């Protein structure tokens, strides 16, 4: 089917430290209308999934202005900004171009502990 | 606002049958299709199935094919999910969800006759429910 | 995320069927004489002014319009304009075949019938034009006695 | 029982005819192939399947092909219109053989020629030397070299912002007209077809310019399938399509520079610079045993239409025209003339392979001699990977005595490249006006 | 050196009026569809004239395939399906303009076209030849 | 005949116009620099024929070639007596006697077409 990929999974950084997460795939997810299908989601353990954005660089009500991604065509990406407390957890990539629907790798961000 | 309900979870044995439920508050259901997702305890995530705006478009996945059934009343605001011929590796978490926006009425293509439907992916989830299969 | 659904008759949906049953998709079949692309053509409709290529597209569009006018006008010469079918008053010449109707209407298709009757053409056109002329206006002038 | 006449609509009547077609870029998803005079199309043309229809096709006899050939020629001429002509080049040259840091199999190739040429002001002149090939100049009486085509048609230059890569093309149906489609797999180029569906647009089609081998083509379904009309007429050709591709490496083995010389007001010519490093020759590299398996499949499919105790022999082609001598193509905006006289030494009872290549600069187009366009030498190192999908085979006449038949490459009519793709489609006319007999009678 | 003596309605004057009242000015539009004439410039003139011809023939063909050709407004035999709107017959004719109704129903067009074509073919023409013989 | 009724009185050439009508039911039947002119000629022919068919199709007279309508003839346009017209005048003379009031006659036919024939038909349909 129409599959995809992510960056490596774990990440441990300090506050105030931007970075970059990409999401490549095997096909242009452009539809007929020009809307290009890409969802970024996140959650934590003990927490239901959550909506971050619904399109390429188009965010959702309630989300802070820190989180606006990028990436079009076949290379899709995302840019972390202003590392804060709630920025930890699983980061997901999702297609909706054609059946069936696919779920990505699930990269993870935490702090430094052992 | 809009708040979800996911009932019917626990532990069962193979060779059984279930009926599930999802009733979400203050939402029209005449214009909104909805989904099913799946959380394996080894963090396995996979799309399951989708219903139309009014139960007229049924698309499953490969492993679930010919085994499960989705039905819905929009009057009672009540969703039915029923599963048969149960495998042991079906141990996961089942979660009810909603579409991003509403699609409209169905679109037609005049040079074919193929009455098109349009979909788009999801926005929100609820609390989920956990059915596990063991001996 | 595009899923397909319910069905209709469709374009050319009965070309391999029984004529007595295939006689009812004439609408969808006959709609597309002036279309087939029923899609942002208007921009190239606009800016192709200084070349031969839009001139040839103009050739094509005008020619298609004239073909539709030729067909509709020739039907309009007969007294069967604005309709789908019509009966008439030319008796059939049984020299042309003597098959029963139970084979044509049940076990014969359109392209078969085309390959059968393809030489009797202009005779039929002349006889139809004659009955649409003779007593269709002459005795109609005699039927105009009020 | 008298019977009568009735007249109908909607009867699908087919007349095989000819029309002007309908260009379609794939939604114009994006240069020679800037294709601004073409239409964005649906990447999902709707497909309708039928029943009960048998239908004859006629390959080699379809007016899609001639229209295709004219349209690609005229678009090729359209791209090369506005750039700068190269008229003042026809002065003579003061040349000398390059005798510095030579390699083995590149002797006599590169030359160093200096000359007079005007500047952008009329009242002046200058001195320019540039590095040139051997396949491009001719002796006159150091020695004296004038240019190859000054006593014939003129020479222009393509602009460097103009790419050469092909773009996938769709054709679609003008109104009033329809396209039919066959779904047999072993369907030879003529004969009927009982499996019929219809569409409104073609698939993606790449205008690939090759000379001896089908490149970037379409794989068949099952095996080798063989296309010709009359194998007994050895004057014809034989079209052969593979099942499985063959990867093939060919690359420019050299490092390269480039100058930028002013000619006139707004007139700048790009000549060859000076090579960094030493000298190599371009090569091509393929698998070894996969070629043998491929020709085994060839022998396995030749056995039907003619003899199997008849022994199969391969040979080099007859030679002659450089349009059909080497195998040529358009990797990386450059043209390669590869000595394929080693791959075809074979006779069968029914790791690395290396061949040298040649490069030219003064490029005549399809078969025309009233046109000449010059390419600028691209800097750097060029690497091009592709596939191989089919062959064009010629057989001698007079091959009597029931065995040892000889096959050779050739076929320098590039419409067959289009015939190798458009062998499935057929354009037909609709005549919706029909009559019939009946028993009823109208009323006054 | 002129005067003005207005008698009849305006071109699209009734567009701000109610539907059941503005139904009586339908003549003027079809009166004014194919006039205005009453190097590059003549090129786009012919371009415009061809476009006008094409749209007028398209709509007359759509008239002709239905059994409502030639004449103005007519009837049919397709009963209304209430899945499209559900008004009570006064709110449309007395309380609604045309642009409002057009924005209300601009998703159901092709189905209505096809079903009118269906009832125009079926039980009207084969039924005619059934009635054309004892 | 093709325009055979030229030098006749209107009342004299009042019977054999049907042969003229069938003979005027033709023109497309029985089939670079100059091609531009040919294209423009075809455009002119199509536009004139569609003009005539539109103006027929708007009125109730789009079937037969002669018909009746519901307009009283106003005496402001002409004043000549009936036999004076039908026996002592050609077509061209009548043309120049009417070719100023034509548009008003068209508009009155249009309003007579719309009014009391379709909405009246619509009220007649309700039982
Ligand atoms: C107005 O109008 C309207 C119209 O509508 C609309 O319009 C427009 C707008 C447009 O849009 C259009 O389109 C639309 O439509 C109308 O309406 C209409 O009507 C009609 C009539 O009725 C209808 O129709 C219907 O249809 C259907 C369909 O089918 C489907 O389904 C099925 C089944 O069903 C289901 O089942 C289930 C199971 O069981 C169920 O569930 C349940 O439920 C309960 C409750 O409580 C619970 O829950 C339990 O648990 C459960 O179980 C349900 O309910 C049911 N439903 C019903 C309704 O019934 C089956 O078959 C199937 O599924 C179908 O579906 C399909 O499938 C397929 C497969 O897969 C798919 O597709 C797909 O896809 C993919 C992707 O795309 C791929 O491609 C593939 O390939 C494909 O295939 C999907 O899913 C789908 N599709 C579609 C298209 O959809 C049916 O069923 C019906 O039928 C019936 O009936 C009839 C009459 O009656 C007949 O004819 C038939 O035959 C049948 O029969 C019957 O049967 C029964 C049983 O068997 C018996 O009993 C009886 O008896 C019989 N009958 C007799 C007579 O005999 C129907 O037809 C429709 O729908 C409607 N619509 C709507 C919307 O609604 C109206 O009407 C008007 N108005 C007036 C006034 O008129
Ligand atoms: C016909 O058809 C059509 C279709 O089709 C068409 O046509 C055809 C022919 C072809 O062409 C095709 O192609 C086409 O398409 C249809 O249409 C439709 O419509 C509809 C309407 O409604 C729609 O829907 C909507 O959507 C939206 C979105 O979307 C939009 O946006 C985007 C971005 O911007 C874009 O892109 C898009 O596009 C859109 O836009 C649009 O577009 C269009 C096109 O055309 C146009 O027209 C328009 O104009 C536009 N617009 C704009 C604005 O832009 C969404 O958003 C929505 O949703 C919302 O809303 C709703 C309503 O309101 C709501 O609901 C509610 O809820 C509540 C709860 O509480 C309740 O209470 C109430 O009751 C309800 N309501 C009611 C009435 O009932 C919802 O919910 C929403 O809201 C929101 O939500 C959210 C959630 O999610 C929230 O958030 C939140 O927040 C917080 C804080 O911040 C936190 O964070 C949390 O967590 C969260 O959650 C918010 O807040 C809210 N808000 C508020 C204010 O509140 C809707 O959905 C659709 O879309 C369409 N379609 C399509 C496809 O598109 C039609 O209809 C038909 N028909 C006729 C008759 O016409
Ligand atoms: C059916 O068509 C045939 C051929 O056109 C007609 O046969 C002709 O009949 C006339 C007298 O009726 C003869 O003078 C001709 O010699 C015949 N033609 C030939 C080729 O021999 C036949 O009359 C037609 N039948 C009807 C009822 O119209
Ligand atoms: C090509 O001929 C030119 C002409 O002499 C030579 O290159 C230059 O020659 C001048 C004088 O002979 C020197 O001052 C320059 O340093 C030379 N430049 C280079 C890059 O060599 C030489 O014989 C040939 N040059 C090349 C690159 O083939
Ligand atoms: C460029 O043209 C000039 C003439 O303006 C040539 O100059 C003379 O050429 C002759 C041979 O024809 C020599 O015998 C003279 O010694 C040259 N004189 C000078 C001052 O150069 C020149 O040879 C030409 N150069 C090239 C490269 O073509
Ligand atoms: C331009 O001039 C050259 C001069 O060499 C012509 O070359 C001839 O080529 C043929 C083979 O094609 C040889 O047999 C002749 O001997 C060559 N001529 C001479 C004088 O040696 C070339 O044909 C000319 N171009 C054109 C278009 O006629
Ligand atoms: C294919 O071409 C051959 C010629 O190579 C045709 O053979 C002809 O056969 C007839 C009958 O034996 C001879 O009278 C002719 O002289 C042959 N032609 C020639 C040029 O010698 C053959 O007809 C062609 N068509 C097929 C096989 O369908
Ligand atoms: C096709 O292959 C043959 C086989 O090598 C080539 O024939 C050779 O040609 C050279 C140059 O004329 C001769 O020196 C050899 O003696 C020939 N060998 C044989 C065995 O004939 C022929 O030139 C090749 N043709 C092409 C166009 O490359
Ligand atoms: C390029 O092709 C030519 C023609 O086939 C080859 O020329 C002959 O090749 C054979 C095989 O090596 C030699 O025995 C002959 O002596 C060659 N002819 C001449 C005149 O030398 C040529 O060898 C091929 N190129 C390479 C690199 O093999
Ligand atoms: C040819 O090879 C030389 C090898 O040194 C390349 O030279 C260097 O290339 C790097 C990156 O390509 C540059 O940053 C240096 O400035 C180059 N140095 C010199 C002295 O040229 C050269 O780039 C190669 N040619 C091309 C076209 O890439
Ligand atoms: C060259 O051949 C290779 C196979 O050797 C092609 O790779 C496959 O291409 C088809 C369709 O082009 C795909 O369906 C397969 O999935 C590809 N294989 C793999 C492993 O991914 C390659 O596409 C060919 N090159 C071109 C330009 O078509
Ligand atoms: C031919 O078509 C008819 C209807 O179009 C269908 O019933 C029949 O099965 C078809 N013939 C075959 C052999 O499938
Ligand atoms: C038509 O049917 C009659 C009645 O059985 C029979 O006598 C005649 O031979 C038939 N003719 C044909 C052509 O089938
Ligand atoms: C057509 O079908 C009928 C009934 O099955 C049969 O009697 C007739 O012989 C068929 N026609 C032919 C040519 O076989
Ligand atoms: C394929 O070739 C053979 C031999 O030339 C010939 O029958 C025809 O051209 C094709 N076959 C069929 C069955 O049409
Ligand atoms: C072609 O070259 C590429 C590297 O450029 C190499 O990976 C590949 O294996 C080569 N294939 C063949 C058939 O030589
Ligand atoms: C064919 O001949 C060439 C040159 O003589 C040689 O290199 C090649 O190996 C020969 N082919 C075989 C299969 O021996
Ligand atoms: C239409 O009918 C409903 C119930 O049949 C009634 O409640 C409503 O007031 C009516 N509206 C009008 C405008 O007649
Ligand atoms: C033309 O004038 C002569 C003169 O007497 C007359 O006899 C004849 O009838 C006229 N022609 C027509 C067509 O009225
Ligand atoms: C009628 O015509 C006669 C002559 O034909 C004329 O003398 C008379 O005045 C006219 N009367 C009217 C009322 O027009």
């Amino acid at each position: 089917d129409i599959v995809m990929t992510q960056t490596p999974l774990s990440l441990s950084v300090t506050p105030g430290q931007p970075a970059s997460i990409s999401c490549k795939s095997s096909e242009s997810l452009r539809q007929s209308n020009g809307k290009t299908s890409l969802y970024w989601y996140r959650q934590k353990p003990g927490q239901s999934p959550q909506l971050l954005v619904f399109e390429v660089s188009n965010r959702f009500s309630g989300v802070s202005d820190r989180f606006v991604g990028s990436g079009s065509g076949t290379d899709f990406t995302l840019r972390i900004s202003r590392v804060e407390a709630e920025d930890v957890g699983f980061y997901y990539c999702m297609q909706s171009k054609d059946f069936p629907l696919t779920f990505g790798g699930g990269t993870k961000v935490d702090l430094k502990r052992t | 606002r809009v708040q979800l309900v996911e009932s019917g979870g626990g532990v069962v044995q193979p060779g059984k049958s279930v009926r599930l439920s999802c009733v979400v508050s203050d939402f029209p259901f005449s214009k909104y299709p909805m989904y099913w997702v799946r959380q394996a305890p080894g963090k396995g995530l996979e799309w399951v199935a989708a219903i139309s705006g009014d139960a007229w478009h049924v698309v499953y996945s490969n492993s679930v094919q010919g085994r499960f059934l989705v039905s819905r009343d929009n009057v009672k605001n009540t969703l039915y999910l029923e599963m048969n011929s149960l495998k042991i590796e079906d141990t996961a978490v089942y979660r009810c969800a909603r579409m991003f926006q509403e699609s409209g009425p169905p679109r037609l293509d005049r040079w074919s006759g193929r009455n098109y439907y349009y979909y788009s992916g999801m926005d929100v989830w609820g609390q989920g429910t956990t059915v596990t299969v063991s001996s | 995320a595009v899923g397909i659904g319910a069905v209709f008759l469709g374009f050319l949906g009965a070309a391999g069927s029984t004529m007595g049953a295939a006689s009812m998709t004439l609408t969808v079949q006959a709609r597309n004489l002036l279309s087939g692309i029923v899609r942002a053509i208007e921009a190239q409709q606009h800016l192709l002014k200084l070349t031969v290529w839009g001139i040839k597209q103009l050739q094509a569009r005008v020619l298609a319009v004239e073909r539709y006018l030729r067909d509709q006008q020739l039907l309009g010469i007969w007294g069967c304009s604005g309709k789908l079918i019509c009966t008439t008053n030319v008796p059939w010449n049984s020299s042309w075949s003597n098959r029963n109707l139970s084979e044509i209407w049940d076990n014969m298709t359109w392209l078969q019938w085309d390959k059968e009757i393809s030489n009797y053409t202009q005779i039929i056109y002349g006889l139809l034009e004659e009955s649409q002329n003779q007593q269709e206006k002459n005795e109609q002038d005699l039927l105009a006695l009020d | 029982e008298n019977l009568w006449v009735t007249v109908y609509y909607g009867v699908p009547v087919w007349k095989d005819a000819e029309t002007t077609l309908f260009c379609a870029s794939d939604a114009k998803a994006y240069n020679v192939w800037a294709t601004h005079a073409c239409v964005p199309t649906d990447p999902n043309p709707q497909e309708i399947h039928l029943e009960n229809v048998t239908e004859e096709f006629n390959m080699w006899k379809n007016n899609m092909v001639e229209q295709m050939h004219t349209d690609i020629i005229s678009l090729w001429d359209q791209s090369l219109k506005p750039c700068v002509k190269l008229t003042p080049l026809c002065v003579t040259l003061q040349c000398t053989n390059v005798t510095n840091n030579i390699t083995d199999d590149m002797r006599g190739e590169l030359k160093n020629c200096s000359f007079n040429m005007t500047t952008e002001l009329r009242d002046k002149k200058q001195k320019v030397y540039s590095l040139f090939y051997r396949l491009d100049v001719v002796q006159i009486n150091n020695k004296e070299y004038r240019l190859i085509n000054c006593n014939t048609s003129a020479i222009t230059q393509a602009c460097p912002k103009v790419s050469f890569e092909p773009i996938p093309i769709h054709y679609c149906a003008p109104a009033g007209f329809a396209i039919l489609k066959c779904k047999d797999k072993k369907f030879n180029g003529t004969g009927p077809c009982p499996s019929v569906s219809t569409v409104q647009c073609t698939h993606g089609i790449k205008p690939v310019v090759s000379t001896q081998l089908l490149l970037n083509g379409s794989l068949a379904e099952e095996e080798v399938m063989i296309r010709s009309e009359n194998i007994t007429n050895n004057a014809k050709n034989i079209l052969v399509q593979f099942n499985t591709p063959v990867q093939i490496n060919c690359t420019r083995p050299n490092n390269n520079t480039r100058k930028s010389i002013r000619i006139g007001p707004g007139q700048a010519f790009y000549a060859t610079g000076d090579i960094i490093g030493d000298i190599r020759q371009a090569h091509c590299t393929v698998s070894k045993a996969t070629w043998n398996e491929t020709l085994g499949k060839v022998v396995k499919q030749l056995r039907k239409h003619f003899g199997n105790n008849t022994i199969i022999r391969f040979a080099n082609s007859s030679g002659g025209d450089l349009e059909v001598t080497t195998h040529s193509f358009n990797c990386g905006g450059e043209f390669f003339y590869c000595n394929t006289s080693g791959l075809f030494n074979s006779t069968w009872i029914s790791d690395s392979i290396t061949l040298p290549c040649r490069i030219k600069q003064i490029i005549n187009m399809w078969q025309r001699i009233g046109q000449a366009m010059y390419a600028p030498p691209i800097q750097g190192v060029i690497r091009c990977v592709s596939n191989i999908t089919g062959l064009i085979l010629t057989r001698d006449g007079g091959s009597t005595n029931s065995t040892t038949e000889t096959f050779r490459p050739g076929g320098g009519d590039m419409r067959d490249n289009w015939r190798s793709e458009l062998y499935k489609y057929k354009v037909v006319k609709i005549e919706p006006l029909g009559v019939a007999p009946t028993r009823a009678k109208r009323r006054v």
